[PDB]
């Protein structure tokens, strides 16, 4: 029954605004309050504010008063949150939540990424191998936005693969590694290729990795 | 200011089928004037939204397994999980909605315990392709280790490198319960070509003492 369907990811620049939405169903929209929550690496989980759709009354975490604005639209059973004058401190996942009495489920979250950076494909560099088990990989460098995907030998190779989370470099571009450990004695017998894909730029690269 | 909720422990290793106990302390009384105590417990799985397990102290949310139980009062609260299973792994948060502004604890990670495993360490020089293009990334891989805590230290001709490296860590392995970590050291092409000994030193509980992997260019 109860569902909170939030809007998709947002990539916007500093000073810009965004408006997030949370379409509800499976309960009487007008009879329960709606809350928004921020989740960020820097501050963890924070309650932003609450709104009563019945009369539009709202109540804020003083920290977000003015920055966040809560509104509803009854016709569509949708709640909104407007964020203004965005800084990189506003880069976070934002959740919308129902009253506990209707279940108190949360929407799936909407990710807001505040950046200047423009879309850009990665360069792919080999992490070549050099007793018993060897390691090798690909460095997938200087792309925006997330995600990139990496597989090994067209999905055929999965055992011992670790694809690390991306890090945001001070340049405002991302970088990550994907590694695999293979048996030492296969090197020069067995070919290894990382299959890299960055859909936002349409950058697809298959990179062979060797001694 | 805001009510602070302090969780303990920060990380709780357990074995499947074990009992787990997580606590949450409040800087103020969470007893409301209506008699209720608005202290709630959530589980967040990786890449998912927080899920409510227990609300207002001990009310078990409809469809949440009875293995989860919430107790305590005033300012001291405990979540108990009687026979931990795969589905229960993730970060547990307490929160309070007694006093505006509503606040959240910092979370307690529930993870799988295993025997110490020393990381397998590998260093990778920058590729000639990358150097062509004007940057040098040096990569140090720490592979399949437990516990999570590991210190990586980059040294360039014995100069301790500080603030020019970045680490990334994988989620705990679904099969073998280990972690892996990569650390990337970034230099200019010019600076990389000024030095010889690139060295990654790894300190880990699973090792007799710090291992070093180096290469000379």
């Amino acid at each position: 029954q109860v569902k909170l369907q939030q809007s998709g990811a947002e990539f916007v620049k500093a000073g810009a605004s965004v408006k997030l939405s949370c379409k509800t169903s499976g309960y009487t929209f007008n009879n329960y309050w709606i809350h928004w929550v921020k989740q960020s690496p820097g501050q963890g989980l924070e309650w932003i504010g609450e709104i009563d759709p019945s009369d539009g009354y709202s109540n804020y975490n003083q920290k977000f008063k003015g920055k966040a604005t809560l509104t509803v639209d009854k016709s569509s059973s949708t709640a909104y949150m407007h964020l203004n004058s965005l800084t990189s401190e506003d880069s976070a996942v934002y959740y919308c939540t129902s009253s506990t009495s209707v279940g108190g489920s949360w929407g799936q979250g909407t990710t807001v990424t505040v950046s200047s950076a423009s879309t850009k494909g990665p360069s792919v560099f080999p992490l070549a191998p050099s007793g018993g088990t060897a390691a090798l990989g690909c460095l997938v460098k200087d792309y925006f936005p997330e995600p990139v995907t990496v597989s090994w030998n067209s999905g055929a190779l999965t055992s011992g693969v670790h694809t690390f989370p991306a890090v945001l470099q001070s340049s405002g571009l991302y970088s990550l590694s994907s590694v695999v450990t293979v048996p030492s004695s296969s090197l020069g017998t067995q070919t290894y290729i990382c299959n890299v894909n960055h859909k936002p730029s349409n950058t697809k690269v298959d990179k062979k990795v060797e001694p | 200011s805001d009510i602070e909720l302090t969780q303990s422990p920060l990380s709780l290793p357990v074995s499947l089928g074990d009992q787990a106990s997580i606590s949450c302390t409040s800087s103020q009384s969470l007893l409301h004037s209506n008699g209720d105590t608005y202290l709630h417990w959530y589980l967040q799985k990786p890449g998912q939204s927080p899920k409510l397990l227990i609300y207002t102290l001990s009310n078990r949310f409809s469809g949440v397994p009875d293995r989860f139980s919430g107790s305590g009062s005033g300012t001291d609260f405990t979540l108990k999980i009687s026979r931990v299973e795969a589905a229960d792994l993730g970060i547990y948060f307490c929160s309070q909605t007694t006093h505006v502004p509503y606040t959240f604890g910092g979370g307690t990670k529930l993870e799988i315990k295993r025997a110490d495993a020393a990381p397998s360490v590998f260093i990778f020089p920058p590729s000639d392709e990358q150097l062509k293009s004007g940057t040098a990334s040096v990569v140090c891989l720490l592979n399949n280790f437990y516990p999570r805590e590991a210190k990586v230290q980059w040294k360039v001709d014995n100069a301790l490198q500080s603030g020019n490296s970045q680490e990334s860590v994988t989620e705990q392995d679904s099969k073998d319960s280990t972690y892996s970590l990569s650390s990337t050291l970034t230099l200019s092409k010019a600076d990389y070509e000024k030095h010889k000994v690139y060295a990654c030193e790894v300190t880990h509980q699973g090792l007799s003492s710090p291992v070093t992997k180096s290469f000379n260019r």
